[PDB]
């Protein structure tokens, strides 16, 4: 059966950025509920089970452009211990109610750390290889919760 | 978007 609104879709994928394979795995998602980046959902629409294809998804329809306002300059004191506050290191800040907010360290100077709260793939065009493994109808509880049970990565 | 699959940073 074909990918479409309110179907639970299982895909296998490889994700490459500028010729480097960054990710590879399998996931299930509820289609048409903003659970998957829009360019990839658009590429999958109407595809039959068993189809496999390659797709280029520009940043605009993936994780979006890099937002300059997501780059902040914070005190080194906010970082614990003396941890590894170096470029590329990932940390989590928490807001007033405890929500974890991931960041990547960009630079360190004096008592100041430049950090980036943008998604690591913001501003990147993404090259996928995708195989449609399974398509089924969603259960009532899946459409109520808005997500597949279970959702996300098999592997 | 940052939470969307297949590559979820979080937020
Ligand atoms: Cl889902
Ligand atoms: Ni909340
Ligand atoms: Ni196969």
């Amino acid at each position: 059966m074909k990918v479409g609104q309110d179907k639970v879709v299982t895909i296998r994928y490889t994700l490459q950025v500028e010729g480097e394979v960054l990710d590879q795995g399998e996931l299930s998602y509820l289609h048409g509920h903003r659970n998957l980046i829009p360019g990839l959902e658009e590429a999958l629409e109407g595809r039959e089970e068993g189809e496999a294809f390659q797709a280029h998804v520009p940043a605009e329809k993936a994780y979006g452009p890099h937002d300059p306002e997501g780059v902040q300059v914070v005190p080194l004191s906010a970082f614990p211990e003396d941890a590894e506050v170096v470029p590329g290191a990932q940390f989590y800040a928490q807001d007033m109610e405890g929500n974890p907010m991931p960041l990547t360290v960009v630079a360190v100077e004096g008592e100041e750390v430049t950090v980036d709260f943008n998604h690591p793939l913001a501003g990147k065009d993404l090259d996928f290889q995708v195989e449609v493994v399974k398509v089924r109808e969603a259960t009532p509880e899946e459409l109520l919760h808005g997500h597949a049970h279970p959702s996300g990565h098999h592997h | 978007n940052a939470k969307m699959l297949p590559f979820a940073f979080g937020a």
